[PDB]
């Protein structure tokens, strides 16, 4: 999948880096296209790869 | 009884909150808006703000008449 998603907040202080495994844990704290992007590929994804 | 929530929002009148900046006045906002949104619920709230109110219109009657 690759590098993967960064969270942070308004603050610009805290930021959380997320594995491409993780991503399916975090799911819709991710911004709306992120998750129309995602949902459909659940189907064919694996723990760090995408089939 | 002044400890559980009364059925009507709050009493006291309390100004708006300052603009903020991400560090402390999210901390301080945070804060002020929940303290603020529990006790003004309780009935210990209703009496506080008849006694501001009434004992004011009282202190104006003192210099109107």
């Amino acid at each position: 999948l690759g590098q993967g998603i960064r969270l942070s907040n308004k603050r610009k202080t805290k930021e959380v880096i997320i594995k491409a495994e993780k991503m399916g844990k975090y799911k819709n704290l991710m911004r709306e296209e992120y998750k129309n992007l995602f949902e459909p590929l659940e189907k064919y994804i694996q723990k760090d790869v995408c089939f | 009884w002044a400890i559980k929530d009364s059925d009507l929002t709050g009493w006291v009148p309390m100004a708006e909150y300052p603009p903020a900046d991400n560090e402390l006045e999210d901390y301080a906002e945070h804060l002020n808006k929940t303290m603020e949104g529990v006790l003004q619920g309780t009935n210990c709230a209703r009496e506080m703000g008849k006694c501001i109110l009434t004992v004011g219109a009282l202190m104006t009657e003192c210099r109107l008449f």
